[PDB]
């Protein structure tokens, strides 16, 4: 109840979000019945441009079809995902749908003027301007829990040397890719090859420079590690994605041939040319996909898939990084010891625990990891084949992170940030000033 | 410990190291968050030292 | 505890768990465990207010 | 042919012969008056047992009188597909309208 | 009265039920003439798999109608049948109807960690957990009323 | 109640040790509260049904 | 001719052969016990790796399959225009729906 005043200290009126648009947020990490579609499109995408604005009929199609179903929003997982709604997608969407997604962009920006208030202006210390010395979320120090790209690695790389910056990959150290095709895929590679892929056009290719400069990597901290906490309320940890069959789903494709006499099949239902109807529903095919979560989309809006060719990428890689405290609090007192920050790399964050749908095995397509202490699923770690017997006792009560993320005497977020979020008592408003008043530094 | 092998078996091959040693006492730092700010002043944690 | 009179429950697991639980780190809590005939001692304070 | 006051009459062939358009208005046309000196070999008991037996197997023809009319059901959850080592399986959530015209 | 503050006690805001559904549901008990086809499904399904994901179409045509019926919720007295059509009744049902649903099924959820914010962790108990030993609900020496 | 039928498991309980959890607290603590007592339990004869 | 159950007989080649109408199809008519007297040369490593291969080309004969009825796509983003001194590059954000008749 303290932290709980203090995020009323910023309840000021700084920005609030509507009481009506909450409640479109909580039902979607309330989802039963959440179609994996969508999910699979998150880990198809990647936040790419290129692939985002090709598959534009189909996520609008997806949305509108979600939203007259649910009352609550879609794509609420990736957040590179949900700006790219409100920026790159006009008002082809309904006009209530909108105007939830208008809040979150705003909320998050809200956040981020909290820190220049808090700053006083003057100049940097090496190597690194001191407007961001004081929240955390703002340091590179910190990575996003699920990173598409290598920018925030880059942003890191510049940092200077007598302050560590080691990042291991995979037992390895970084190499990047600009790009990947069809043929050059290579799923099980083991090395530190790392992924670029999420450009603005193919025309680009690059691979030291970063793409879209450095505020972009903090509002993606802010939704992950403020937002996101707040809603869930514990109950949503992360995925590695099975890039095998991912791919190997969406390309099933079942699209007649049409009567060039006829006009373009709308109805679901009565068409019998309509790729949704139930004599195109074969097993295991995409048509089968959406059908099994009432998703409508229209005929020649399903050839539009075919951008999934070009740009691809693979594994989920685990990401230990390791800082020793940021300018101003290195002492000789205080040099050796580290802080180690977990971070999946193109990774997926379960929104909800699905066990009862038998429709899809346990491990088809997800594989579940606990980066965090603040993201460890109660429900679906716990009933992940194979777990041990004796420990689902025990799941519930403590995190199961394992220390190849980082453990908790060591990761600069600590446990009892996680436990000040079961017990919140002063609503969605209050807990993001809340938190953001927590993560300034000592 | 550093992240050894491929990471899409990670966690599997992380609770079979650790079986044992999850069970065998409580965790620290957990069972202080359900400790009432004067029952934390006690000495019945015997971890304020 | 330091009654020794009331017979304890069967399970030696559980029947030690309270019994740590409760002298540890209670002030009137017996320091050595209770000898088999005679009275029990109490821990002396190291000063009294 | 059943005889429905009679139990030692009904058997699952007899019962799977007639219709199930005409085997409820076979039994709603008889008498209710239960004739003891026919009696069957398990009693009453195994002659609740066969007409049960008699129903099921009729409305899987009942079923094939309509399998014109209804498409080819595909399994209902994963787990059961061929090419599993490729491709993950599928169940198909079977909420559509069947009907083939 | 004294219960009632302990009732009361707990509803900080650790949960909250809509009247909306509460509404709905006193009716369903208290429906007479609650029409007993749904009776004779509650025992033909026997809240199994292989039968409710077969007869889904059933199921909703059944409720569709009884939600443009009295507006109650059906199949309330089974909770195996609330949370199948929960985790596997998409968007057919009318969702004035199925957020009653969802307000059943978090309802239970956030009741079972009432028991885990009160509980002591660490060792086990011969040969039980030792948040076991505190909530009566969670002891396999109950059974549920109603076994399938 | 089996997900497929090449379970037909007898050794094996199905879904784990939660869902047990979940209907006892529906059937003891919810439905008393809406109806009010006035329910029972009912023996159905399967013959008819 | 891809034989599902044999993985050494998936090539690209003979997946783009098959059309995707009968691709699925095909797939779900094979038998579900992988013969280990064919190994592919890459195992079921490259098997899959090769799987892959096979339906990326197939969706863009399916894609010329339509293409009486698509529209030609316009570049999605600026900075890919020819008259690009005297005149901007401008993107489509591809919203409409493409159908000719």
């Amino acid at each position: 109840a303290f932290r709980d005043a203090r995020g009323l200290e910023l309840g000021v009126g700084r920005h609030a979000m509507a009481p009506a648009t909450i409640a479109a947020v909580r039902g979607a990490f309330e989802d039963r019945n959440y179609p994996a579609v969508f999910y699979l499109l998150q880990a198809a995408i990647h936040g790419s441009e290129h692939v985002f604005c090709a598959l534009a009929r189909l996520v609008v199609q997806c949305i509108t079809s979600y939203w007259n179903n649910t009352r609550c929003a879609a794509f609420v997982n990736d957040y590179s995902l949900v700006s790219y709604v409100v920026t790159y997608l006009g008002g082809d969407l309904p006009e209530e749908c909108m105007a939830v997604y208008r809040d979150l962009v705003a909320h998050v920006e809200a956040l981020a003027q909290l820190v220049d208030d808090f700053t006083l202006t003057g100049p940097e210390l090496g190597g690194q301007a001191q407007a961001e010395l004081n929240h955390l979320m703002r340091d590179p120090a910190l990575l996003p829990p699920l990173v598409w790209d290598c920018d925030a690695l880059m942003r890191r790389a510049a940092l200077d040397r007598h302050r560590d910056c080691r990042v291991s990959a995979g037992g390895h150290d970084p190499v990047y890719a600009a790009a990947c095709n069809v043929a050059t895929a290579d799923f099980n590679r083991n090395d530190g090859q790392l992924l670029h892929n999420t450009q603005a056009r193919a025309a680009d290719a690059a691979d030291d420079r970063p793409h879209r400069g450095a505020d972009w990597t903090v509002h993606h901290k802010i939704y992950y590690y403020v937002m996101v906490p707040a809603f869930s309320r514990g109950r949503c940890c992360t995925a590695g994605v099975r890039f095998d069959r991912v791919y190997a789903t969406l390309q099933n494709m079942v699209v007649p041939e049409i009567t060039p006499g006829e006009d373009c099949p709308s109805d679901p239902v009565t068409d019998p040319a309509h790729p949704l109807h139930p004599a195109n529903l074969v097993a295991n095919t995409v048509n089968a996909m959406f059908h099994n979560g009432r998703v409508v989309v229209d005929g020649p809006a399903m050839l539009t898939l075919q951008v999934l060719a070009h740009n691809m990428a693979e594994r989920t890689t685990a990401l230990l990084c390791s800082a020793a405290p940021d300018a101003g609090a290195n002492t000789a007192s205080t040099t050796n010891m580290r802080i180690f920050d977990g971070a999946l790399h193109a990774g997926i964050l379960l929104m909800a625990p699905q066990h009862l749908d038998h429709t899809i095995q346990n491990g088809d397509y997800f594989y579940p990891l606990p980066v965090h202490a603040l993201f460890a699923g109660a429900d679906h770690v716990a009933n992940a084949p194979n777990f041990p017997p004796a420990l689902r006792d025990l799941s519930r009560q403590v995190p199961l992170v394992p220390p190849a993320l980082g453990a908790n005497y060591f990761s600069s977020i600590r446990q009892p940030v996680v436990q000040h979020v079961r017990e919140s008592a002063a609503g969605e408003n209050a807990l993001t000033y809340a938190l953001m008043a927590g993560y300034f530094k000592i | 410990a550093a992240p050894a092998g491929p990471a899409a078996d990670m966690q599997q091959l992380f609770l079979n190291a650790w079986g044992q040693r999850l069970a065998h006492g409580r965790v620290r730092w957990v069972a202080e968050g359900q400790m009432t700010p004067e029952q934390f002043m006690q000495p019945d944690n015997a971890n304020l030292a | 505890y330091l009654g020794r009179g009331a017979p304890p429950l069967l399970d030696n697991a559980a029947a030690v768990y309270l019994r740590n639980a409760v002298v540890a780190g209670n002030r009137l809590g017996p320091a050595q465990p209770v000898p088999v005939f005679g009275c029990a001692q109490v821990p002396r304070r190291a000063g009294m207010d | 042919v059943p005889q429905f006051h009679r139990p030692s009459t009904v058997t699952t062939d007899s019962v799977r012969a007639l219709g199930m358009r005409g085997l409820v208005l076979a039994t709603n046309n008889s008498q209710f008056i239960m004739d003891n000196n026919h009696p069957h070999p398990q009693g009453t008991q195994g002659a609740v047992r066969e007409f049960l037996r008699g129903q099921a197997a009729a409305l899987t023809d009942l079923g094939l009188a309509h399998a014109n009319n209804t498409f080819t059901p595909q399994p209902m959850f994963a787990g059961d597909a061929p090419a599993a080592w490729l491709r993950p399986a599928f169940g198909l959530r079977r909420t559509y309208s069947p009907f083939v015209v």
